[PDB]
Parts: C-alpha cells; structure tokens; sequence
C-alpha cells in the first residue's frame, strides 16, 4: 500500500550486446602467427558459474563473436606479414623444366625445376639461380617458359620462417562488466531457447584452424551427431555437421626438401626449394575405413531426421569452384595441402585397411577476403607428417537427397567451435517497489 | 551457505537475488583485463579497459544524483505510481526473478530515473535550509 | 497467463487405475508446485497433494498415501520464461466411492508461506 | 517549471543557478563520446573518452577528501574568512552570477581547498575516539 | 607543523602516519600523467593514465562494499580475531609502522575483505528492514 | 620545482642489478631510433 | 566582412555573403581512363 521507488545496485540481469572481446592464452614460452603470447594469461581455475533456473535465446548464426574473430584471424595475418620479405623481384620470366623424369607419365610436371635471373645485393649485378616449385604456382606463357601463378592479379609476400603456423589455443573473454554464456544442452541445436546455461569469464581453448569441407582438431559433441544450419530447408545455407567420435586423418608430403637460402638484396632473403633427398613421392593423407563409413552413417541418422526415415541421401564429391574450396585444403606442418575428397564422398545410402587421399601442395596461396595480395609459404624442411581428428565437416544440399561438400567462408569455421557461447552486458542498476522510505 | 557465484540468482527470486548483491557488485571493474603495445591483441585489450570504467562509473554517477553513494540497498522518497505495476510485494518478491521484471518496468524506467534526481535536488536543498540554524 | 488443459472424461468401474492428465503452457512449468485435488459428490472437496516439477519432491495427505503414484515430466522451453509441461495422477486401491470431478491446479508463489497453494486451475475431468 | 536546461542559469544569479545542479552534474560523464580502431577519429575519441573520466574523478577525490562524497551541497565547518569577499549574502546570492564569483574568489580558492581538506582529517579522527566507547 | 609530505610517515608509527592521510589520498590520481599523438612516448602516456585510473577506481570500489565510501576511517562490525595478530594496541599503533604491519598481515588480507564485505550486505539489508515502518 | 620528500626511518632494498628501469629505457631508446628513421630515405640503390 | 586587422594589408578578408551566387563548372570533354599494369597488383589509370 505504501509503496516507494528502492533502488538495488547489483542485481542479476543482463542484455545482449556487442563488445570488445579481448584474448587469453596459456604459458608456453617461437612465436606464432596468432601471437598468443601477446594475449592475457589464462587462469589456472576456470571459474564456470552455472546459472541455475535460467533460459536464454541463443542464435549462433547472429552471433558477433565469429564476426570479431574472422576479422582478428586476418588482422593477425596481415600484422604477421608487415614486416617481411616482398618477393616483386621474384615475378620474373622463369625457364623451368620436369625434375627428375621417369615415374608416372602426367605427374613429373606436378613439381618443376626452376632457373632464372634474379637481383643481388649489388642493384647493378644480376645473378642465375634455380628453384623448384610446384604446378599450382606457375603457369604457361606460350616454349618452357613459365610464371608465377600471382604476377598479374596479386603482389606477393613471403612469410617470415621463424613465424610458426601452429593453431595455439585461444580463449576469448568478456571485459569487466559484460559476461559469456555457455549452453550446457547436449543436444542443442545452435538457435532457440537453451535450459541448461552457465556464465563464464571466458570460452575455452579455441585453436583458430581454418580447413575446409574436414573441420579439424575441432570440438566434440557429448550425445549423437548434430546438425546445424539456419535454414535447413534451404539448400544454399550450408550444413555443419559435427561428430561426437574423432575420425583420425593421418597425412604426409614424403619428399624430404631442402631449403636453400638466395639474397634478392640488401638484407633480403628469399628461400627458394633447392632439390629432393630421396625418392619423389606424392603427398597423401590416410584416413581408417571402418571409422570413416560409421561416422558417415552417424551423420545419415541425424540427416533422416529433416528429411524423413523413408527418403535416400547420397555423398558426391564438391560439384567445382576455386581449388581452396573443392579439396579438402588446410596447414600441414607448414606446408598448405590440397587433398582431393572424392573417396570420402562417394556413397548412397538405403532407406534402412584405410582408404588414402591425394593431396596436392600449393605455395603462393591467396587471401580468401580481397584481391590483390598472396603469400608464399617458404618450403618446410624434411619430411612432414602431420595427425590429426576429423571433428566435423562442412556440407551442401542441392534441392533422393545429394550432400556434397565445401565451405571457403572462414567463418563458417568459428562458428563451430563459438556456437555454444553469447555475449550479454550486465546492468546491475535496478528499481523496485517496497514499504521502505529515506529518513 | 548457499552462495550461488556471480549472477548466480539469475533465475531466483527478486528477494533472494537481494541477498546476494555483493557477488555482481565486486565483478565490475576487476576481472583480467603490462606495458602497452599496440598490436592487434593490444588495442584490444586497451579497449576493454577503458569500456569497462566508462560504464561503471555511469552507474555510480546515477547512484550519486539519487542519494545512494556506496549503497547497494537504498531507499528513497519517490512513492510508487501503480500505472508502473499494479502487481503486488508478495507477488513480486516471491514469485518474479530480476530478468522478467526489468523486461515489463523497461519503460517507465526513464520516469523513475528524473523523479528521484530532482528528490535528492530538493532533500539537500532542505537539508541546508535546516543547519542554517 | 497460464494454462492447464487436462485429460478425457471417460470412466472405468472399481479395481481399476486410471491415470489422468495436465498439460501446461503459457508459464515455467517447473517453477510451481502442481496440485490434484478431487471433488467427490459424498464428501467435501479434498486435497489429495502437491508434486514439485523442478525438485521432484511430492507430498500427499495422508488419506492417499500408499494409493497415488503423482509423475510429472520434464518441460519444454518455448520462451525464456515460457515451457510446456505435463503432469499425471493415479490410483491403485480404486473403487466406486472415489468418483467426482478431478482438478490439477499449479502453485501459487516460488518462495514464501504460501509457495505451493493452487492458484490456477483446470477445466476438470468427469470420473465414473 | 523553466528547465533552463545544460548550463541553462549560466547568467541568473548564484541562489537560483544553485537549484539546477543536477543539470550540470549528469553531463559531466555521458554525452556521446564499438570496436577501437587506431584511425584518425579513433585515436580522436579514445582520447576524448579517457580525458572525460579523468576530470570527473579529479572532482570527486576532491569532493571525498572534504566529506562531500555524492553530495551537489554540502556544509563545512571552515568558516568563511572576509579577506576572501566582503560582500554580504544577500548582494551574492541574489545579485552575482556563478561566473563573475569565480572571478574574484579564483585567488583564494587553494586557501579554501586546503582548510576544507584538513577538517575531514580531523573530523573522522573525532568521529573514531567517540565511537571508542 | 609537521608535514612530513607525500609518505612522509612511511617509518613512523602507525598512529603518527594515521593523522596525514590526506597526503597520500590527493596524490593516487593526479600527479602530471593535450592531444594524443601515438608515440613511444604518447602510447607510454596514454598507458599511465589508464593505469592510474583503474588502481584507483579498485580500491575506491573495495570502499564501497564496506561502506566506507569516501572514508580516510571508518569503523566496522567485524571483531578482530586475534589469530591475524596478538599484538597489543599500545605495541602496533606507538610501535609498528605501516609497512611491517602490512608484511605481518599480508596473510590474513583476503580473510577480513570478505567479513567486511557481508557485513555491509547484512547491514543495508537491516537498516532496510527498520524504516519499513 | 621537482618535488623530492625525503622518508625518515625509512630504509629499503635496492638491486640496480634486478631493476626494471634499465630494462625500460633499453627498450625506450631502441624504439626511439626506429621511430626516427622510419620516414627517412632508403638507400638501397647504394648498394652498387 | 572579417579580418584581425582590417587596417593592415597583409591580413586576409573573409567576406562572407548572405545571399548564395550559383556557379555552374563542367569539364565537357568525355573521357576515358585505361587500367594499365605497372607492376604485380599495382595499376596505373591512364587517360586513354
Ligand atoms: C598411408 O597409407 C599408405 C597406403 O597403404 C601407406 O603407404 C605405404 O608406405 C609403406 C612405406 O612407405 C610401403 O611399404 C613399402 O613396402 C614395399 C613393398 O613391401 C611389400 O613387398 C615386399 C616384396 O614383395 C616381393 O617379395 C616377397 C618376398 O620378399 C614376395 O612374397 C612377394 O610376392 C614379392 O615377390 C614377388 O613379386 C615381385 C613383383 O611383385 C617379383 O619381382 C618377385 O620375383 C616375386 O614374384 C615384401 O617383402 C614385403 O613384406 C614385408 O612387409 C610385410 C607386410 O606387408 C611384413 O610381414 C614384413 O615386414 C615383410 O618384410 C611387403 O609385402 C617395401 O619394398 C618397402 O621397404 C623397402 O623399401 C624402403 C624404401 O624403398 C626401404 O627403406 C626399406 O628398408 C625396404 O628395403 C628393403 O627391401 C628392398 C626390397 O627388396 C630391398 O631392396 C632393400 O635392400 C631392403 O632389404 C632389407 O630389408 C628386407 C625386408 O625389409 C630384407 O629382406 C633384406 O634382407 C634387407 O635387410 C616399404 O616397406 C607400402 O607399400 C605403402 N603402401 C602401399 C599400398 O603401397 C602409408 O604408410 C600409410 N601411412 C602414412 C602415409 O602415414
Ligand atoms: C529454482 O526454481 C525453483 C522453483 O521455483 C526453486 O525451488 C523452490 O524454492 C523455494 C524456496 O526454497 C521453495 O519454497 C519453500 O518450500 C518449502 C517446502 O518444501 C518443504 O517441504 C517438503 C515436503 O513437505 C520437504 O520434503 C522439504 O524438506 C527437504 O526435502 C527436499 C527433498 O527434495 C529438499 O530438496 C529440501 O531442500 C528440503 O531439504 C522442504 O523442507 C517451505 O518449507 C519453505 O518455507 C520456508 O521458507 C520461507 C522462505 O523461503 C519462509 O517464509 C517460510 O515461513 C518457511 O520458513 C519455502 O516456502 C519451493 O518449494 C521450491 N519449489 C518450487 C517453487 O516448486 C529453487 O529454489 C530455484 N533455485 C534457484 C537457485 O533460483
Ligand atoms: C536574466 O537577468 C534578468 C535581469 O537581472 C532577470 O530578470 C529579473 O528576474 C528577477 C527574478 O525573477 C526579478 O525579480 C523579481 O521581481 C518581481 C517584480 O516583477 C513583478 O512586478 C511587475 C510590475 O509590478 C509585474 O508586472 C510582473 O508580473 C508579470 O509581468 C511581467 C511582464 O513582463 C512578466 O515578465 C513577469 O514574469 C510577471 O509574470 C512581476 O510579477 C518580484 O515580484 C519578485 O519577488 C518575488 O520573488 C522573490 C524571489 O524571486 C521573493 O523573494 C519575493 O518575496 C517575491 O515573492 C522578484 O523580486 C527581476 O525583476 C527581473 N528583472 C530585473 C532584475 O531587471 C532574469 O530572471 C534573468 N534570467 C535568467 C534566465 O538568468
Ligand atoms: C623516527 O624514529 C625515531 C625513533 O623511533 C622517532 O623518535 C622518537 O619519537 C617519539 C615521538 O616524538 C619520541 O617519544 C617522545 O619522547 C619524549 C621524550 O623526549 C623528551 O625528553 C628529552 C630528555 O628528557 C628532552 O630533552 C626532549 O626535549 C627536546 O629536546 C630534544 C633534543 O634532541 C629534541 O629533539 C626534542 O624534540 C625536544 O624538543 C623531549 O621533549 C616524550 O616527552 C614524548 O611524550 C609526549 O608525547 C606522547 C605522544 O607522542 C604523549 O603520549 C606523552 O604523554 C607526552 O605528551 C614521547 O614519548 C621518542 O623519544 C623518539 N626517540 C626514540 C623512540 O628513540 C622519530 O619521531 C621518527 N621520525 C619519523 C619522521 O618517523
Ligand atoms: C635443376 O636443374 C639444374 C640445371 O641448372 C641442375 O643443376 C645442375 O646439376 C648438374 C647435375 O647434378 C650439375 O653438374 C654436376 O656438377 C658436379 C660438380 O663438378 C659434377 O661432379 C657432376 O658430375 C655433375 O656434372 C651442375 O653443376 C648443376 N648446375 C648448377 C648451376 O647447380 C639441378 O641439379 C636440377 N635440380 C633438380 C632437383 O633436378
Ligand atoms: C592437430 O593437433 C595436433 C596436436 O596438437 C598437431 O600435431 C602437431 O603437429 C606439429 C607439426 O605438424 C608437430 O610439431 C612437429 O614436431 C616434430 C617432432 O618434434 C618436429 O620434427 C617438427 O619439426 C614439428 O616441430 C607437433 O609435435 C604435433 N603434436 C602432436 C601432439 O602430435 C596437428 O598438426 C594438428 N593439425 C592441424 C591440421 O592443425
Ligand atoms: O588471413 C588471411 C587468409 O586469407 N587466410 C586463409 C588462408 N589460410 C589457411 O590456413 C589455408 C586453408 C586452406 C587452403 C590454403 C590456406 C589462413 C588465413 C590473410 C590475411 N592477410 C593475408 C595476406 F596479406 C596474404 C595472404 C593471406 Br592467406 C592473408
Ligand atoms: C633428409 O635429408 C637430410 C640431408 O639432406 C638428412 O640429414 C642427415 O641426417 C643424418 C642422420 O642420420 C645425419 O647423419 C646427416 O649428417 C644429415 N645430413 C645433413 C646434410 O644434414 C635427413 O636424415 C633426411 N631425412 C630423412 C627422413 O631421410
Ligand atoms: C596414424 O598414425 C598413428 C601413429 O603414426 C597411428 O597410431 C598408432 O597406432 C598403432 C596401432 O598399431 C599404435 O600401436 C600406436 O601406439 C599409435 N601411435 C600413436 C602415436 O598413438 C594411427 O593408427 C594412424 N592412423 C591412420 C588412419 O593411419
Ligand atoms: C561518353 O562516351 C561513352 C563511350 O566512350 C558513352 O557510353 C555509351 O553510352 C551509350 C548510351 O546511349 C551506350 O549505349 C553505349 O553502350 C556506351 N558505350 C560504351 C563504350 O560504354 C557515353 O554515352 C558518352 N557520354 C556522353 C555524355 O556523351
Ligand atoms: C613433364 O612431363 C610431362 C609428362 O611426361 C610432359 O607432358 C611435359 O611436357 C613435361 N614438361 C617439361 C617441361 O619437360
Ligand atoms: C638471363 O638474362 C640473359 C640475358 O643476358 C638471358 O640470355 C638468359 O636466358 C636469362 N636467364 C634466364 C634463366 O632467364
Ligand atoms: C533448431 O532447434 C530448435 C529447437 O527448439 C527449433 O525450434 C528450430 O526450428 C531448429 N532450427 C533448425 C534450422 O533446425
Ligand atoms: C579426384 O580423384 C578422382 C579419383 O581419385 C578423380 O577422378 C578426379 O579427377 C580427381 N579430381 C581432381 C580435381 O583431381
Ligand atoms: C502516475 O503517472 C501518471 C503519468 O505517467 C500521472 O498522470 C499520474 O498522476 C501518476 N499517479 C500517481 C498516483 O502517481
Ligand atoms: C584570514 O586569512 C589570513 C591569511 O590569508 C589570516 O592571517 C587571518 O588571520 C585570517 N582571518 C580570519 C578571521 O580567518
Ligand atoms: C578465528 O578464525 C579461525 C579461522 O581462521 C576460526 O576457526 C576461529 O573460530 C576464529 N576465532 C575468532 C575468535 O574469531
Ligand atoms: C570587430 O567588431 C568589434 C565589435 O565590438 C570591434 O570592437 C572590433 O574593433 C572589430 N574589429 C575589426 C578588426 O573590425
């Protein structure tokens, strides 16, 4: 009855919004790409407080935080590459032959041996210097006479060797005063009102990979196999699934490499393929054929339940576009695999050893956001073998159902692992009525 | 005790949220947010910074004009207008969690905000005219 | 709001078990008690209990003690504040005398003296 | 009423403008002054928002070293020494104008801001030996 | 007088520096830390004065959950158990300075925040219960 | 007028070998010659 | 009319009018600009 205004600083209710999510990193300590060091260190006790009786509204396909960190991944690439070498001398005419003939007819031009004139440390003298380079970063002129696949659209820059490309765990927290929200729903679908939520300081490790069609090193799901996608009745929104089982992918370039160093000038180094210890072998990835066909028909159960238990999916392979997006293209110990899919995504399924993938190896690789900038991968020494788990993968319908996969959106990639995460901003003023009155 | 963590009475009662105001109080301003470089993780965290004392002090600028410095339960003397909620104490106290509420008084909490900046205008106004003796 | 839309009014003859049932909507299903409470035509309306659909705790008079299985399923959220919820009754010792109208009527407040009180009620079920 | 507005009794007299404090007040912090970019209007507004604060709480350390802590008017006890103004109340209060008054006590005012400071040390030092018992 | 100056009294007793409090409370925001050019010396600036800021905003926060907001002291109702120190009074405050005295208690630092810190919790929440009639 | 208040009864542990000062100001003037030739004039055609 | 010291020559006038006088310009001659490669990513614009 009487009433008056009381007001209460502290109280537990928030808003979602949009800020600056600064990051933090474990003790390790080169340094890599991600520049972890220059992050915070992360607490020993990763405080997780559950809020009990709440519910809220997730949209992982709104969601800010994979918008912040697709622009902090390509700023931390472009502040890594500032101060490295630009290769513009090396977009010269180049007289390229086969290395080492005789093995399997169409695949000695997968790698050619290279000579060509190039500046030294005296601006006035020249020098003939030879390199090897794979097919994917030349092309033809039209006589041996061949070019750097980048020179007429993109300028070029080397990446500077002791920068590591090894994805480090990446913790994204809230500053002072906003919070993250975790959806602890086993079985949550990316959108919609989520029981089970706990606030924390910040997300666990996120190791920023960016593969294609093959979600790598990734995040396991606790219950089945979950689909996620905002509109699944579209065809042009792409499918994300991801496993609760890890399907291991072993993969390798055998050919042992050396790099031999070149001075293009005054301080400038360009690291060019000198030749091959050994047998030339092809670069290849291995996956088991037994866990790959169960977590294949993992992912058609889960696929049945849009599309009816009656209905017929099948797996081709992606139907084109740029090489990046229709292999399954990622970082390998330094080296940039391009692995053709087609035996994983050959298959159809009724209403109720290992196999291995060829990978080809790229060097000048481009920006996948504008034009007009590339980098080279300077060759990695000895023989690479990299392991890892196949977490998911990225797919698309075509409208007897037909997946096929794909993917070259970076984002596509974060918001796999930032799905279960949203960013609110509390407001602890709050005003309330009760029988209490100043003086 | 019970101690429910930091807004961990988010779902609870607006009566029992009241007893747990120092959780939320003390986590805002501290957090993890040391020289200053200015690298892509750097003007981040910079930001984060400065953001997080702007809207603190907002706060406590507001809790200054009404009387409440230093207060996380204070009263005042601006009456409650029933066309805010008509709902009643045991109804609201007991039964509504903070969230729901600050969704349906979100209007009016601008109206709220001008009556009791003018009451702590006055009540030191008053105040004065009183020792003035 | 709120609302809780109950079973069949169909009937069985004595020694049987029937289970009847209370769908909710429009309020957080687990947040209040729900309460069955039975008016027969030979007696004055009786309370026969209260469920919890966020603890599971149930508490039953002593006249329906070891006679009355209450289950209550977990809800759906449809709202941050709003979900779907489902509560059953049965009977075991079950004869003619029972029959009347069957009520399931939710808790009143969350916290307080009068936290589990039926407050809101359904349309009834008819008995045999 | 009037509402003058921001600065609104900048030219009215000293006991009129000292009815709209609250105006002044809640514009010393907001304005509008979200990510941090180093541009040419980024480094701009990081600089306009960090000065802000800083000006803010330089007034409030004052005002809490005084015992004026969320106060727009508090009393002292440092009497007011005539070497400072003659003038008498009523030729102040209802004739000068905030501006012109800061005009002529400028001199003065580190005198006063330094008596003021030492009266709040030696106040709360009063105030513990009488709760000493 | 004295006026040992800005921490003046670090080697004297703790109750001779517990009279010249305002001396080190005027100097945790000013000091001399007008357009922000980024520098290696402009960023090395922009870092001290947001630095200076923060600190000082902690400690006025920690104030405040005590409800010693604007306080140089203020008194408590957390009793002192004498397994923190059983020092006497006349052995701390005409004996210790404030540094060993910080060196000794630096342990039980973290215990006192929290009595303090429910304590004030509890008493707005009974200075509420009061005026409710 | 630098201010300089002396600390009676005061005495303190010092390591000029530890400091951080030193550290700072290495860095400082490191980052102080970068910034000044930064806009200056290349001179790889020198190198001839 | 605006100007520091008006009875000093060396100081600008800043005339200022009330009334707004239109002046229409055109460059008449229709041109055309060629995309020219001087470089890997760089590219003049020349005025074919
Ligand atoms: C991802 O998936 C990928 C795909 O699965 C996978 O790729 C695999 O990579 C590995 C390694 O990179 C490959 O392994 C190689 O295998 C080669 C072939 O090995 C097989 O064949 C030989 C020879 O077979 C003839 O001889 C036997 C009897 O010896 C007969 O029974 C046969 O029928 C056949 O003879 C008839 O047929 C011939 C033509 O077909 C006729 O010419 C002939 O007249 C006959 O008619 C077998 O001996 C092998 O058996 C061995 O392996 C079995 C398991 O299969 C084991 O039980 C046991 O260990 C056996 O020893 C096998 O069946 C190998 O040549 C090769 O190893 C040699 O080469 C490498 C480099 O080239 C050397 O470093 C290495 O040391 C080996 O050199 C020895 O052998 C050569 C060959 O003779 C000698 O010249 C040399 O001097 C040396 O001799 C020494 O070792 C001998 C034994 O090792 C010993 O006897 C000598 O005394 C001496 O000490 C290598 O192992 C594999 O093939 C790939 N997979 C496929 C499908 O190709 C990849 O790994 C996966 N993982 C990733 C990428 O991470
Ligand atoms: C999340 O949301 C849920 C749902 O809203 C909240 O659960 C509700 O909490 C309130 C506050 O605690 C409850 O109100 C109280 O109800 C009890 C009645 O329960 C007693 O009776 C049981 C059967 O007779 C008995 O078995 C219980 O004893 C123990 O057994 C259970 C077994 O599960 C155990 O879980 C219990 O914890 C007990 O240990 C139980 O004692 C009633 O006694 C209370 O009244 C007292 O307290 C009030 C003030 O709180 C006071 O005014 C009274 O005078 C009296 O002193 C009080 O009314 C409510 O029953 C819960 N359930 C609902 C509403 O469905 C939960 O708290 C929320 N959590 C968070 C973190 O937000
Ligand atoms: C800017 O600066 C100017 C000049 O300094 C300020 O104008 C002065 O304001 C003060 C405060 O209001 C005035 O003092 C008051 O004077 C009135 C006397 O005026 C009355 O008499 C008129 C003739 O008899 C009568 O016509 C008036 O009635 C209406 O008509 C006029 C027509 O223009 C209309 O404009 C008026 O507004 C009236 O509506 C008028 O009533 C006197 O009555 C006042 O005394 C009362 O109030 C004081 C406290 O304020 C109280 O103590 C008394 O007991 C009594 O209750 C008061 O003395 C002054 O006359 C104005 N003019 C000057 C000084 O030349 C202006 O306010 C400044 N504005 C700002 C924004 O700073
Ligand atoms: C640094 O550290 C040193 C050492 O700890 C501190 O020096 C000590 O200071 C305290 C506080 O002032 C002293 O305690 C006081 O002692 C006096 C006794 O001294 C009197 O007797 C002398 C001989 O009889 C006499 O000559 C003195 O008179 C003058 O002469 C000397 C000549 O050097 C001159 O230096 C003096 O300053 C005098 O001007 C002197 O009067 C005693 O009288 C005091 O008691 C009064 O005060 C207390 C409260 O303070 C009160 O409770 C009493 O009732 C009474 O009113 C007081 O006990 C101590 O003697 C000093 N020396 C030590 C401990 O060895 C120094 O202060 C520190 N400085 C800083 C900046 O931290
Ligand atoms: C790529 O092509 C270049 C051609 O420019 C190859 O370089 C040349 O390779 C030959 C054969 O190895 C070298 O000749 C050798 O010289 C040594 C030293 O006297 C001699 O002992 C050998 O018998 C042989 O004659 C030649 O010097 C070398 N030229 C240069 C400039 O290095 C290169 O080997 C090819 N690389 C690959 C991987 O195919
Ligand atoms: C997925 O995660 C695994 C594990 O984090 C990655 O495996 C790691 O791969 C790197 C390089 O491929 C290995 O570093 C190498 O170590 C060897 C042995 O010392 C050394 O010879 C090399 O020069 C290089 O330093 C690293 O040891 C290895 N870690 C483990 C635990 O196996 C894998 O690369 C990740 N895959 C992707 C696509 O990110
Ligand atoms: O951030 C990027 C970027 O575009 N990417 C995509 C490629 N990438 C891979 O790991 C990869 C995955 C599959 C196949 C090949 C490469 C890392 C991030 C850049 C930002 N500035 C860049 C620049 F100035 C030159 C070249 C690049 Br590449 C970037
Ligand atoms: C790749 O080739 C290099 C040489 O080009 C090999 O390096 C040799 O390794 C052996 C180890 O037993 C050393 O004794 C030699 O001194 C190394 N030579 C040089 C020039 O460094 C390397 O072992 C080869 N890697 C593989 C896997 O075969
Ligand atoms: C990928 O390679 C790894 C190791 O290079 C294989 O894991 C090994 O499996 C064998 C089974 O015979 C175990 O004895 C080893 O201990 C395993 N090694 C490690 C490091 O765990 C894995 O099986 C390979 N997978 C595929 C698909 O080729
Ligand atoms: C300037 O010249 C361009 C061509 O150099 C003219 O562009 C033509 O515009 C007509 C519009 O009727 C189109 O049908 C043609 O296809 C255009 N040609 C080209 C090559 O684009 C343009 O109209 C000229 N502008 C003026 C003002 O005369
Ligand atoms: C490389 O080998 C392939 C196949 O033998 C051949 O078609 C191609 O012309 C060769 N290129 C050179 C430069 O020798
Ligand atoms: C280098 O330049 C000379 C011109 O003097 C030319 O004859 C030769 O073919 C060039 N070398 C290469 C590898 O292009
Ligand atoms: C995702 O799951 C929620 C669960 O309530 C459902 O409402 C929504 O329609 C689903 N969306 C898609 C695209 O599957
Ligand atoms: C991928 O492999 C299949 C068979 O292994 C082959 O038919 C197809 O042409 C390959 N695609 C590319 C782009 O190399
Ligand atoms: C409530 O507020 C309205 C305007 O919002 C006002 O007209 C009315 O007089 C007020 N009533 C009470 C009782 O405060
Ligand atoms: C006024 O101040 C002067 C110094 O500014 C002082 O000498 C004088 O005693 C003071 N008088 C009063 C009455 O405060
Ligand atoms: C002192 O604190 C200890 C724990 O640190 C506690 O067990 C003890 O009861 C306390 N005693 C008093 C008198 O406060
Ligand atoms: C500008 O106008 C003011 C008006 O008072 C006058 O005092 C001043 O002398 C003028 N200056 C010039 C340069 O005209």
């Amino acid at each position: 009855e009487n009433l008056w205004v009381t007001v209460y600083y502290g109280v537990p209710v928030w808003k979602d919004a949009e800020t600056t999510l600064f990051c933090a990193s474990d003790a390790k300590a080169k340094h890599n790409v991600w520049a972890t060091h220059a992050c915070v260190p992360t607490d020993p006790n990763p405080q997780e407080i559950h809020l009990e009786n709440v519910t809220e509204e997730f949209n992982m396909w709104k969601n800010n935080m994979v918008e912040q960190m697709h622009t902090d991944i390509i700023s931390l690439w472009d502040q890594s590459l500032k101060p490295c070498v630009k290769l513009t001398p090396l977009c010269v005419t180049l007289q390229c032959t086969n290395v080492t003939n005789a093995i399997t007819d169409d695949m000695r031009g997968e790698l050619k041996n290279c000579s060509f004139n190039m500046t030294t440390e005296l601006r006035d003298k020249k020098q003939k210097v030879y390199s090897l380079f794979y097919r994917l970063d030349v092309v033809q002129i039209n006589n041996k006479e061949y070019r750097l696949i980048n020179c007429n659209t993109s300028a070029i820059t080397q990446a500077c060797p002791k920068v590591s490309f090894e994805p480090i765990p990446i913790h994204y927290c809230a500053p002072a005063g906003f919070a993250i929200l975790k959806c602890k729903d086993k079985k949550f679908n990316g959108t919609g009102p989520c029981p089970s939520v706990s606030t924390v300081q910040c997300t666990h490790g996120i190791k920023p990979v960016v593969s294609t069609q093959l979600l790598l090193n990734g995040s396991l799901a606790e219950e089945e196999v979950m689909i996620r996608s905002e509109n699944i009745t579209n065809n042009a929104k792409n499918i994300l699934v991801q496993f609760n089982t890890p399907v291991q992918i072993n993969c390798t370039r055998p050919n042992n490499n050396t790099r031999k160093s070149i001075r293009i000038g005054p301080g400038q180094a360009f690291y060019a393929t000198g030749d091959i210890i050994g047998d030339i072998r092809q670069a290849h990835c291995n996956v088991s054929k037994a866990t790959w066909n169960e977590t294949l028909g993992k992912v058609v159960k889960q696929l049945r339940k849009h599309f009816g238990n009656n209905t017929i999916i099948r797996f081709a392979n992606s139907s084109g576009g740029d090489l990046e997006v229709t292999t399954h293209s990622f970082n390998c110990g330094g080296e940039f695999f391009y692995c053709n899919t087609s035996g994983l995504f050959n298959s159809t399924w009724i209403s109720n050893d290992s196999i291995t993938l060829p990978c080809r190896i790229k060097q000048i690789i481009n920006m996948w956001q504008r034009i007009g900038q590339a980098m080279y991968a300077p060759p990695i020494q000895g023989v690479i073998r990299c392991v890892s788990n196949i977490t998911g993968l990225i797919l698309t319908r075509d409208g007897t159902e037909t997946f096929r996969p794909g993917g070259g959106d970076m984002r596509d990639n974060w918001r796999s692992e930032l799905y279960k995460y949203k960013v609110v901003k509390i407001e602890p003023l709050g005003v309330a009525p009760t029988r209490c009155k100043r003086r | 005790a019970v101690f429910l963590g930091f807004l961990g009475a988010a779902g609870s009662t607006m009566g029992a949220a009241s007893m747990t105001l120092t959780v939320q109080a003390r986590n805002l301003l501290s957090g993890i947010v040391h020289l200053l470089k200015l690298t892509v993780w750097g003007i981040k965290q910079l930001q984060a910074r400065v953001l997080a004392v702007e809207r603190y002090l907002r706060d406590q600028q507001l809790l200054g004009i009404w009387g409440c410095s230093g207060k996380l339960i204070c009263c005042t003397n601006v009456p409650w207008n029933s066309s805010w909620s008509n709902r009643n104490l045991s109804e609201i106290w007991d039964n509504m969690t903070w969230l729901q509420w600050d969704k349906e008084i979100s209007n009016y909490t601008q109206i709220i905000y001008g009556l009791l900046e003018e009451s702590q205008n006055q009540q030191e106004k008053n105040e004065q005219d009183l020792l003035a003796l | 709001q709120g609302q809780l839309v109950q079973s069949g009014a169909t009937t069985t003859k004595p020694g049987s078990s029937v289970k009847i049932s209370c769908k909710t909507s429009g309020y957080r299903f687990n947040f209040y008690h729900i309460n069955w409470i039975r008016q027969t035509a030979g007696r004055g309306p009786e309370w026969m209990g209260w469920i919890s659909p966020y603890s599971g705790d149930k508490n039953l008079a002593p006249a329906f003690q070891d006679r009355v299985n209450m289950t209550t399923d977990t809800e759906v959220p449809v709202t941050s504040f709003t979900s779907t919820g489902a509560a059953y009754m049965e009977i075991r010792n079950l004869t003619s005398d029972d029959t009347g109208t069957y009520f399931c009527a939710k808790g009143l407040l969350r916290d307080g003296s009068s936290t589990w009180l039926p407050y809101l009620w359904g349309q009834g079920t008819l008995l045999t």
